[PDB]
């Protein structure tokens, strides 16, 4: 009946853990300990984008590594020209509680959402000179927590109602629904091939989803608190996790277990955003201590520190070419960082 | 050059509109409606003048925004920081649910977690103890001891209502830096908007002195 | 003499504790104006810091004057420029302080009207009015010109009516405004029911000390104008009274520090 | 449906005054800058005046400075061009062209129908190829362009624009910044160049490609149009 | 009840699908990350900063 189902569930969990331990011979630290250290990393603020009048929650870069889109609590979406600091667009929003924003790979659409539980897509290329809303994705019973663009017609939306969905643009219907989490999913990261994505939720677990069949591939655990940040390795065989505690974790898709732990005693605050470099060697993570830390992804050593914000760093990411890093924060400022 | 101007001029026009929007928003008052289980929330909404509901009403030339997040149905700790810096929080408690895991105890539990919140260290709290007409009839047949085992007073409405207010007012641990306003309202009460306007006046006074450095 | 040494020594104390304290005060107030939504009080505070910093620039001239036992070894055009800029800053700070008291009083008397009507333009207009009125009235130093000292028979009939008018128009009007604004501010704060007890004392205490600083620093300087007119002679104790006026240039950053 | 209607033209005595009204409908006229371009009878295009989105920036051609003034009415979505001391050389077809910061440039995508004005009585030089070339459908055409000054800028943008004026129709934008295809233009057209020499290539010819091709630089203001190359079908 | 049994059944089906998957050794997976980082180290401006000649920022 109902009693033996739980018993076989624990047996299956034990077998999975035993399989994970069986395929664990040497950790990443032992293998990498022979290579040369990355050294100290120095980065300087090249551009300071001002104009937002509230806390900034979204940062997502553009595919051309020049155009930036940011969201804040004033109900305005501003498209930034990072090279010239000029504001390309200023999109007013019906609801000022937007938490995430997305930039389409083609650069023609921008999507945002928040406590309204609606993912609104805004057209940037129209005959008229204004930016108009194109679609309003409704059907989620929780706050919008992440949105990523696969192409001009498919968008994956993470919401606070514990479920993730894949939407269609020209028809406002949910193509597939992703279920299996027990807490609110706060972030999602797409693979380079646009075939899989990983979502981190508040149950200290991360799930790998397949877009086409709409079901969970693997489940990753190891964190102690809610997961707020996620980023996908350029390989596609790994991803990094940032939780509400002071620990960053790197997971392997093929090994299906924890690989390397990024933590320090002086850090007590949580992680809001996590991003990787072009080669996947530097792990950049924002923290609640008004500071950004650069981690050596292979040795867990703190390579450098980005201290240029007077408030919590909420959003962070790296350009497609990896030349510049743009950091957003609650102080209503955007900062672009480059090496000497 | 002859092409930097065109992009810069368009950019400069945006901050002109951004500054105007910010100035208009800075003159507005934001209110957080934070009742539990529809504890007379709809009654006070109509008495002033979907994930989150926005309500706008004008009183004494002051613009008010009320945000209702009762339909969110999610973990509060993941989005309650978005309301940091709000002018005040409006709390609605029905006095008639003391005879309904108890409905009253749930109200105090969420009140305690919200009043003693890191993002709401010094925010004003307006407590609305509504449904007082039904409370008077219920207290004449059902004692208050069903909800509060430690109650020692009689079943008179005046002291029973005061006892509930004292327990709610005793849940805050920062009485030296924040104040809770309690007002008993009913369906026919017409002074609710005046009470809210009076409560936010000191908040404006609070911010005015901070601007000139007195606080 | 002992009087010269005491006057000389107090100038270095104001110079050494006024120049730095004004520097962080200026950089804090300059950034606030460039920050979004600058209140009229911030512009007045910025103008007050500039006037206070202006007074500190010509303080070495007063030190050099006191170093030579009240003897002038510089060209007359320098002293006339020195006197004009120095005395204008005293009267400019007097009106800017009065304007601050108006802003504080309006914050507690009509908080809703103050919030809905405050704009940086009003602060600029108030600062401009104080600047032009102090500059125009203090041109008498250049017009009339030991420098700025005893006159024989003609300037006495000229400076004394101007000095008397300086005390009445330029000082007694801000003095009445400052007293009126702070007297009601304390009364309103004391009887305000919903203000924290610990912070209520801080607001009342800060208001009282600001009023006392205004009366103590700008008092003796303008009383000498009334005293000099009555006796038809320039007061001998003008120099010591000026030292009190320059003391406000150093305590102002402390008053708006915390 | 973007629309720009021009009205207020007719016979004008020399030394007279007139005003041109360009009504805008179907787009955000407030955010769009406006240009005035005239075409003399059996001649080429020439820029007249430009007004910014916020009216802060206004420029005039050297041949119309002082006599001509330009104004816009954002609430009514109408563009004005007041004329004083009209000469016989002002007889042309005036076009109001919308222009906004688009795709990192300032395109001239939409042109008005035009109005008839009859008056009875340092600049970059763009040199065009032979004014007439005989072509037949199915072939590939190559139109050249030469510039006195290098249109390549320090930011990597070469400000060269290509237009097609069909017989009886207003000019239409084809290529902006020498490399980008305008919206609604077939992929047959292509643009290439380096510094001062530019080439526009049509891969597959069609009967709808008949017209005069114009090149204008947006490097300095002071925008100058080429003589124009006319494409005619062989008999 | 019925929902509890159905919820447990769905978890069991999900758990067994995750159990019978092919897992490679961690050392092999660790070496794959090392190879990619070394191969693409040159094309990483964050790792090796480029001169100011080719830096727009």
């Amino acid at each position: 009946e109902l009693d033996q189902l739980r018993q076989e569930a624990e047996q299956l969990k034990n077998q999975i853990r035993d399989a994970r331990k069986a395929c664990a011979d040497a950790t990443l630290s032992q293998i990498t300990n022979n290579i040369d250290p990355v050294g100290r990393i120095q980065m300087r603020t090249r551009r300071t984008l001002r104009g937002h009048l509230a806390k900034i929650y979204a940062m997502h870069w553009g595919t051309d590594s020049r155009l930036l889109v940011s969201a804040s609590q004033d109900g305005k979406l501003i498209i930034w020209d990072s090279y010239t600091t000029n504001k390309v667009h200023a999109i007013p929003l019906r609801s000022s509680w937007v938490m995430t924003c997305a930039y389409a790979p083609s650069g023609n659409y921008v999507a945002c959402g928040g406590l309204d539980n609606i993912c609104s897509i805004y057209n940037l290329k129209t005959r008229e000179g204004n930016v108009r809303v194109s679609r309003e994705l409704a059907g989620h019973t929780g706050y919008l927590s992440c949105c990523r663009f696969l192409d001009d017609n498919q968008i994956v939306t993470s919401s606070g109602d514990t479920t993730c969905a894949l939407w269609d643009i020209e028809t406002g219907q949910q193509t597939t629904t992703f279920t299996g989490h027990t807490g609110d999913v706060m972030s999602l990261s797409l693979a380079p091939d646009t075939r899989l994505f990983v979502s981190g939720a508040c149950d200290a677990s991360a799930k790998l989803w397949d877009v086409r069949e709409g079901m969970c591939r693997q489940t990753f655990t190891g964190h102690e608190s809610d997961i707020n940040a996620i980023c996908f390795f350029p390989n596609g065989n790994a991803f990094a996790t940032g939780s509400d505690d002071a620990t960053c974790r790197l997971f392997d898709l093929r090994a299906d277990q924890e690989l390397m732990t990024y933590s320090h005693d002086n850090i007590i605050c949580g992680i809001t955003s996590v991003s990787f470099s072009k080669s996947g060697r530097l792990l950049l993570a924002g923290y609640d201590d008004f500071n950004c830390n650069v981690w050596d992804a292979l040795k867990a050593d703190r390579a450098g520190v980005l201290a240029g914000h007077d408030n919590r760093v909420s959003c962070l990411g790296v350009t497609d070419d990896g030349m510049a890093v743009a950091t957003g924060s609650w102080d209503s400022f955007l900062k672009i960082w480059n090496g000497s | 050059s002859a092409e930097d101007k065109a992009a810069v001029e368009r950019s400069k026009m945006i901050d002109r509109n951004l500054r105007e929007d910010g100035e208009k928003a800075a003159r507005e008052v934001k209110l957080l409606l934070l009742g539990a289980g529809e504890s007379g929330k709809s009654t006070i909404v109509k008495q002033m003048k979907t994930g989150i509901v926005e309500t706008h009403f004008t009183f004494k030339d002051l613009h008010f925004k009320m945000f209702d997040v009762g339909g969110q149905r999610s973990e509060r700790k993941k989005w309650i920081h978005c309301f940091e810096g709000v002018t005040a929080i409006i709390f609605c408690v029905a006095l008639s649910d003391y005879d309904l895991m108890n409905r009253m105890h749930e109200s105090m539990k969420l009140f305690d977690s919200i009043c003693n919140n890191k993002w709401f260290t010094d925010t004003s709290i307006i407590l609305f103890l509504n449904k007082k007409d039904l409370f008077e009839e219920k207290i004449k047949k059902s004692p208050l001891t069903i909800c509060y085992p430690e109650y020692a007073g009689s079943n008179t409405y005046e002291e029973a209502a005061a006892y509930i207010q004292c327990q709610f007012e005793d849940l805050n641990k920062r009485k030296d830096t924040k104040e809770i306003y309690t007002h008993f309202t009913c369906a026919t009460d017409t002074k609710n908007v005046q009470f809210v306007f009076d409560a936010v006046t000191d908040v404006i006074i609070k911010n005015n002195l901070k601007d000139c450095g007195l606080f | 003499d002992w009087k010269s040494s005491l006057i000389l020594m107090a100038y270095i104390i104001i110079f050494l504790t006024g120049l730095p304290a004004n520097l962080l005060a200026l950089r804090a107030f300059v950034g606030r104006v460039r920050q979004p939504q600058p209140a009229p009080v911030h512009i007045l505070l910025l103008s007050l810091t500039l006037a206070d910093l202006l007074l500190l620039l010509l303080l070495p001239f007063k030190i050099i004057e006191a170093a030579s036992n009240f003897r002038w070894y510089l060209p007359k055009i320098v002293c006339a420029l020195t006197g004009f800029g120095f005395y204008s800053s005293i009267y400019c700070s007097t009106w800017l302080l009065a304007g601050i008291s108006i802003e504080r009083y309006l914050g507690v008397a009509f908080p809703v009207q103050y919030k809905l009507s405050r704009r940086p333009l009003y602060g600029v207009i108030a600062a401009l009015v104080a600047w032009v009125m102090s500059f125009g009235h203090c041109t008498i130093v250049i017009i009339v010109q030991t420098c700025y000292e005893n006159f024989t028979d003609e300037q006495l009939d000229v400076v004394l009516p101007v000095r008397l008018e300086l005390c009445l128009v330029l000082f007694f009007i801000p003095m009445a405004v400052t007293i009126f604004c702070y007297w009601r501010f304390v009364w309103i704060m004391l009887t305000q029911p919903h203000v924290g007890a610990q912070r209520r004392r801080r607001a009342v205490g800060l208001a009282v000390v600001t009023l006392l600083n205004f009366l103590v620093c700008f008092g003796p300087y303008n009383v000498s104008h009334l005293v000099g007119f009555y006796q038809r002679k320039s007061p001998w104790w003008r120099s010591i009274a000026v030292v009190f006026s320059s003391l406000n240039a150093s305590l102002d950053p402390l008053l708006f520090y915390f | 449906d973007v629309q720009l209607v021009e009205s207020g033209g007719g016979l004008v005595q020399p030394g007279g005054s007139r005003k041109l009204s360009c009504s805008a409908s179907g787009f955000a006229f407030s955010s769009f800058g406006m240009h005035w371009v005239r075409q003399a009878p059996e001649k080429g295009l020439e820029w007249v005046a430009y007004i910014s989105s916020g009216s802060g920036t206004i420029y005039y051609a050297d041949t119309v400075k002082g006599r001509f003034t330009i104004s816009r009415d954002d609430p009514k979505n109408t563009l004005f061009l007041q004329m004083t001391s009209l000469r016989s050389e002002d007889t042309a077809m005036y076009y109001c062209v919308r222009s906004i910061y688009y795709y990192g440039s300032s395109p001239f995508d939409f042109w008005g129908q035009g109005t008839t004005l009859t008056v009875s009585s340092s600049d970059i030089v763009m040199t065009q190829a032979t004014s007439s070339v005989p072509v037949t459908p199915g072939e590939s055409v190559s139109i050249s362009c030469r510039s006195s000054k290098s249109l390549l800028h320090s930011n990597g943008n070469t400000y060269l624009y290509w237009f097609l004026q069909r017989p009886g129709q207003s000019p239409q934008l084809l290529i902006y910044r020498m490399s980008n295809l305008a919206s609604g233009v077939p992929d047959r057209f292509s643009g290439s160049g380096s510094g001062t020499a530019f080439t526009l290539t049509i891969s597959r010819l069609e009967a709808e490609d008949v017209g005069v091709y114009y090149c204008m630089q947006h490097l300095e203001y002071p925008l100058t149009f080429g003589a124009g190359t006319k494409l005619e079908l062989k008999a | 009840n019925t929902a509890s049994i159905a919820q447990a059944r769905k978890l069991v089906e999900q758990l067994k699908m995750e159990a019978n998957i092919d897992r490679i050794k961690v050392s092999k997976a660790a070496a794959d990350l090392m190879a990619y980082c070394e191969a693409h180290a040159k094309e990483d401006p964050l790792l090796t900063p480029v001169p100011a000649s080719e830096n727009p920022f």
